[PDB]
């Protein structure tokens, strides 16, 4: 499905 | 680990040119299926494999919604990392992100991982316990600090022991029954 | 400030259903459930940002939450195996990828017979006088046993006021049979202070067991939540 990035 | 899911984030920043051209291309096993790109006329999840062509149309909404959501947290995060390491507020730089899960032949994990690059050089990664995490310079410890203050540990590896290896079996269904 | 979490312990029958509520620090947007199982590392469920789901991970089918225009969130179990039963914690972060402010946690054990549960019995036993003699340092032996589940918090009570120094509780309950659990602490205590005839030491186990609202059929006592104490005095010679 693919990762939901949260940001750095 | 005979079947491996893989994806390919990348945010190549171009100042003064417009905003950064983001894409995402993931590959079951070895070969590409679906890709994302942010130059793209009318930007939207693409199958790039006949059988991900029969796939639902609601799955490309729900993925496109969220890649159109990493383009604006790393949008933030290219930003960020001028203000890390004190880079010239002009200039071009890249985020490269490889996420996957590689599992064996019986279904269970064999590695999960997930690495972060910035401009060729690493930058941070999740260990193979899935619980810590490996920062490569000093900004990247400023960073460790917020994904451990934030939990995203546990949510990554979640991701990657559930969500990736659940998708990867659908996947590999999709695929060889038709291929 | 500070994160609510509420049942913070519940027995079900395996295939019941409950609820388990969370009340997010004033104004955080941002919650997730996490769900701990008894020794294993913490398993992300699910997490929803401003009243919509974010990103979900662990959580079953069976289990549905979401986020109130109050901006609190309830967990609603449904059809409950005996693998569910774990504690459920609620973390609850401004925005997200800010720091996140845990739960007190919720404990959630799913019993394969309501029948089962029956509360403990505390018993305490002096220290042996070959060890006072030979040592200078006595021991109070505290065995809470017979009780299922598994839910007692042990404390000590010196003079009437709660202690940590000298506890040596164990670790988690030993399970003796497969509906009787059993625990014991030991407390470290100076010969000169056992030998005081002067001093009160209670031990006391507190037992969560069924809430009020859980029927119980008669023939026998409901075990409901109470806390059981077997007492000594101090005794010199």
């Amino acid at each position: 499905r693919g990762y939901l990035y949260q940001g750095l | 680990g005979p079947h491996s899911l893989r994806y390919f984030v990348t945010a190549v920043s171009r100042p003064g040119l417009g905003e950064p051209r983001y894409m995402e291309v993931g590959y079951v096993d070895d070969t590409e299926f679906v890709r994302f790109d942010s130059d793209a006329e009318n930007p939207r999840y693409e199958p790039r494999a006949r059988w991900m062509e029969q796939e639902c149309p609601e799955y490309w909404e729900r993925e496109t919604q969220k890649a159109k959501g990493n383009e604006q947290s790393f949008r933030v995060d290219l930003r960020t990392l001028l203000g890390y390491y004190n880079q010239s507020k002009g200039g071009s730089h890249t985020i490269q992100v490889i996420s996957g899960c590689e599992v064996g032949s019986d279904g269970r994990l064999l590695r999960g991982y997930q690495q972060y690059a910035y401009d060729g050089q690493d930058y941070i990664a999740l260990n193979e316990d899935l619980k810590t995490w490996t920062a490569a310079d000093m900004a990247a410890l400023i960073t460790k600090h917020k994904w451990e203050q934030a939990g995203e540990a546990e949510r990554l590896r979640a991701y990657l022991e559930g969500t990736c290896v659940e998708w990867l079996r659908r996947y590999l269904k999709n695929g060889n029954a038709t291929l | 400030s500070g994160v609510v979490q509420s049942p913070r312990h519940i027995i079900k029958e395996k295939g019941g259903r409950s609820v388990l509520t969370c009340i997010p620090i004033s104004g955080h947007s941002n919650v997730v459930w996490y769900q701990q199982t008894l020794g294993k590392e913490l398993k992300f469920l699910i997490q929803h940002y401003e009243k919509v789901e974010r990103d979900k991970g662990f959580l079953p089918c069976r289990f549905s939450v979401q986020q109130f225009d109050d901006y609190h969130s309830e967990m609603n179990m449904s059809a409950l195996e005996l693998e569910d039963s774990a504690m459920y914690f609620c973390a609850s972060s401004l925005r997200w990828g800010d720091e996140q402010y845990f739960g007190p946690g919720t404990r959630l054990t799913v019993v394969e017979d309501l029948r089962n549960v029956t509360p403990p019995k505390v018993s305490l036993r002096e220290p042996s006088k070959a060890e006072i003699a030979n040592k200078q340092k006595a021991t109070l032996q505290c065995q809470a046993r017979g009780f299922f589940p598994d839910h007692v918090e042990l404390s000590w009570w010196v003079n009437g006021k709660e202690v940590h120094s000298g506890v040596s509780t164990d670790p988690q309950a030993y399970k003796e049979s497969n509906y009787s659990y059993s625990l014991s602490s030991r407390l470290r205590v100076s010969a000169t202070f056992w030998h005081n005839p002067r001093n009160h030491f209670r031990c006391q186990v507190q037992f969560h067991g069924l809430s009020e609202e859980d029927k119980w059929p008669e023939g026998s006592p409901k075990p409901v939540t109470q806390n059981i104490s077997a007492e000594a005095w101090g005794r010199a010679d």
